[PDB]
């Protein structure tokens, strides 16, 4: 099962802090976050999630997660 | 050719009053300059 | 205004996106 | 009423019950693609499916119908209403012929509620297929003993429950606010306050529960 | 495992759960038709009124997909 | 930069392509019909968007720009006291905007409905317009229904643009919003997040300029922008403004 | 969450003044550790391992009481 979710997740737990630019060409520089509400400007940053699926040693380490049930 | 002052005496420097109080051209009006 | 330009028959309407 | 010569108890052959086994499953699906939007807003499939509800009433009021006039209805020892399924599938197709019925009688006031009986569906195959109903009741055999450990959780939750009331009635109302006259902004995650207040730069200002008043 | 005195503890494992398999399916979908029932329910009372101002949670009572993946 | 180099609480939000003498020099006049939306599918924060995106839409309007905003739920209505496409001017936006920010989203959506209110309130010619670049926005979020028949039957010639914005972050059909600006001229932006507004009416500026650019040396002329405070302070001052091709 | 208080242990994390070390005021940033990994995974087998223990130990000593039946 932890094959299985690299082929299926590997590389695709990649998320940009600025929702609206989607590469890693494109997150880079600064971006005005309205999210807060209070309208800061922060920068961009090409990020993956903290639990990721991209190698085994990976994909064992967020699937003992799920199995004990935390933050699946 | 709206109307709007572009000279006038009655044109101060300030943004146009649009309502009641709870960036946009100052745009007055020959008739409400007058 | 007097002038204004629309509706040109050499447009490339292929960019909807 | 208990007139014999039914000619109905010949009806109940396997090419028949297995229509409405096969009419609950689509039924089944039916309700598994519709979808629910906010405020009285449907999707152009979900009013398509819609005009499917007259005929799967009228295959399911069809059964009640012929199982009834096949079987008694409650005074018969082997009537209808005496099944504990049969109870089940009864309410949902009554259920059934007054919800669609919105229109003639009005439902006085309104219902918007008994249109939830339509959930009880797939709850048919289990009353289609005995093979079905002595696996259900394996469960709910094997959890008779857990009906008194039941008994006795409920006895530590209002126990703890009741200690909750005497020490932490309502002292969870007031939490830490920036100075910020005005809007008031407070952490993230907010930080009551009490006797303890707030660190720096806050005053404890009133405040809904902590989670939006529910814990 | 063949190789090993614990062959004889295994294999009497999966011929003991391959016996009782019309048992085991057959109780797994029950188990699925109550999650079912439950997910339609779900839908009936909130399905549609989880479109707060923030924004509607991943856990949506709104499509049966996410109907279902909600009561699990 | 005037006041915005680094320094806190104030934060840039200047735009070159959203100046009142850009948004002069990159197109011709306008006839808005702002469709909202608002059934029961875009209530909650799609709603919300939808507003601001109205609203920063607006805020792309000259005083030779004629507006209305119109709002359909199987039923067509204007959403102000206005009924037919008003002058652009700081009053008559506010007045707009005062209206969008009252508007609430409830029941099933009638796209024919809608855009019949559209074309008939773009042919009406009683009332002062400028009689160039017709223009319909749908600030919808999406469905199932192209009606290809009421663009056929009002939109034949295809004298009148569509552009359509599938606001709010969800997972709707965005084919029939798709199509809809493909056969009538027009273009479909994607407002998926408050960040995204703000570009996107600027980006329909850039659609609208298409047939200024082919007709090539007629377009280049000097046009004089209404009395505004220039952003590097100086004042009340007027600005010329040429297209670069 | 004991998978946030992972993430939130590992290597190069701030650290505390100490006030009353001269040295590493702003050299020693690393007072996490990437060890965080062995140190969460591992108390979650063991302390689900030995609960485990500590329940059939009980169950199990109680097992006459458990297994009453009215016939014998
Ligand atoms: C430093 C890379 C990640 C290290 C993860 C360590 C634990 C991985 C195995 C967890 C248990 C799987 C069964
Ligand atoms: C003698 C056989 C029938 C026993 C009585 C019926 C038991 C099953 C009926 C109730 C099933 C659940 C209904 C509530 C919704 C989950
Ligand atoms: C059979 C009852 C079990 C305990 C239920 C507690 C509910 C607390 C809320
Ligand atoms: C003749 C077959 C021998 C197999 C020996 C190893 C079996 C180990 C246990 C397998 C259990 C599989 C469970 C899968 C999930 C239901
Ligand atoms: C405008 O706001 C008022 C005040 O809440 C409300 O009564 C009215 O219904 C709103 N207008 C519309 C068209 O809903
Ligand atoms: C405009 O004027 C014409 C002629 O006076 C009239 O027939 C029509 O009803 C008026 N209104 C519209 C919307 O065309
Ligand atoms: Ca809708």
């Amino acid at each position: 099962f932890a094959v299985i979710a690299v082929q299926l997740f590997k590389g695709k737990f990649f998320y940009c802090t600025d929702s609206s630019k989607d590469t890693e060409k494109e997150c880079i520089g600064n971006y005005v976050d309205h999210e807060k509400n209070k309208m800061e400007v922060k920068g961009r940053e090409w990020k993956r999630h903290e639990f990721h699926y991209d190698n085994i040693i990976w994909a064992l380490l967020t699937l003992f997660t799920v199995s004990t049930g935390e933050g699946w | 050719p709206n109307g709007y002052v572009l000279l006038h005496p009655n044109l101060q420097p300030k943004p146009i009053g649009v309502g009641i109080p709870t960036q946009e051209p100052v745009t007055l009006d020959f008739l409400d300059a007058e | 205004p007097d002038v204004c330009f629309d509706n040109n028959v050499l447009e490339d309407y292929t960019d909807c996106g | 009423n208990i007139v014999r010569k039914y000619a109905k108890k010949l009806i109940d052959w396997p090419p028949f019950e297995y229509m409405i086994l096969a009419t609950i499953i689509a039924n089944c699906i039916v309700l598994a693609l519709e979808q629910h939007l906010p405020e009285d807003d449907k999707t152009p499939m979900s009013r398509r499916l819609e005009k499917t509800e007259p005929y799967f009433i009228g295959i399911f009021c069809f059964e009640a119908g012929i199982k009834i006039v096949a079987l008694g209805f409650i005074f018969h020892k082997g009537s209808y209403l005496r099944n504990g399924w049969n109870v089940m599938d009864f309410i949902v197709v009554l259920s059934g012929i007054l919800a669609t019925a919105g229109t003639h009688f009005n439902t006085h006031v309104d219902l918007r509620t008994l249109r939830a009986v339509r959930v009880l569906r797939p709850l048919k195959l289990v009353s289609g297929i005995p093979s079905l109903q002595i696996v259900l009741k394996s469960i709910m055999k094997a959890m008779v003993p857990l009906l008194q450990i039941g008994l006795l959780l409920f006895f530590a939750i209002l126990m703890f429950a009741i200690i909750g009331l005497e020490f932490y009635s309502g002292k969870l109302h007031r939490a830490c606010f920036m100075n910020n006259s005005g809007i008031l902004e407070g952490f993230d995650p907010p930080h009551p306050c009490g006797v303890q207040g707030c660190p720096a730069g806050y005053e404890c200002k009133d405040w809904i529960g902590p989670n939006d008043g529910i814990t | 495992f063949k190789i090993t005195k614990y062959w004889a503890s295994l294999r009497n494992l999966v011929v003991s759960l391959m016996s009782s398999m019309k048992s085991i399916i057959s109780l797994l979908f029950l188990l699925f038709l109550f999650i079912v029932v439950f997910a339609l329910l779900g839908m009936q009372l909130f399905g549609g009124r989880f479109n707060f101002n923030d924004g509607t949670p991943s856990a949506n009572f709104d499509t049966f997909p996410a109907a279902i993946m909600t009561v699990f | 930069w005037v006041d915005n180099s680094r320094t806190p609480n104030k934060i840039d939000l200047y735009d070159v392509r959203r100046r009142p003498w850009y948004i002069q020099g990159a197109a011709s006049p306008k006839d808005m019909l702002i469709l909202v939306d608002v059934s029961g599918s875009v209530s909650g924060l799609t709603l919300k968007l939808i507003r601001t995106s109205v609203s920063e839409m607006l805020e792309t309007l000259s005083d030779d720009d004629f507006v209305n905003v119109a709002s359909f739920n199987s039923n067509a209505q204007d959403v102000s006291c206005f009924q037919h496409l008003v002058q652009a001017n700081v009053r008559n936006k506010k007045v707009l905007k005062d209206a969008v920010n009252n508007i609430t989203a409830k029941g099933i959506t009638d796209y024919k409905k809608g855009f019949s209110f559209a074309f008939e309130q773009l042919l009406n010619y009683n009332v002062s317009r400028a009689n160039c670049n017709k223009i319909i926005m749908l600030f919808t979020d999406g469905g199932e229904e192209r009606a290809q028949e009421i663009f056929n039957k009002y939109n034949k010639d295809k004298k009148v643009r569509v552009f359509t914005f599938s606001v709010g972050q969800h997972n709707y059909d965005r084919g029939p919003i798709q199509w809809m600006a493909c056969e009538n001229k027009g273009y479909y932006y994607e407002i998926p997040s408050i960040g995204a507004i703000r570009i996107n009416t600027q980006e329909y500026l850039d659609v609208l300029g298409r047939p200024m650019v082919l007709a090539g040396d007629k377009a280049k002329q000097v046009q004089w922008t209404n009395v505004y405070l220039d952003a590097l302070e100086l004042g009340l001052v007027i600005t010329g403004t040429l297209p670069v091709f | 969450a004991w998978q946030e208080i992972m993430l939130s242990c590992l290597g190069e994390k701030g650290c505390e003044p100490d006030t009353t070390a001269p040295s590493g005021q702003n050299e020693n940033e690393r007072c996490g550790t990437d060890l965080a990994y062995v140190y969460f995974v591992s108390f979650i087998f063991f302390c689900s391992f030995l609960m485990l223990n500590l329940f059939v130990a009980v169950i199990m000593d109680n097992f006459e009481y458990l297994t009453r039946d009215s016939s014998i």
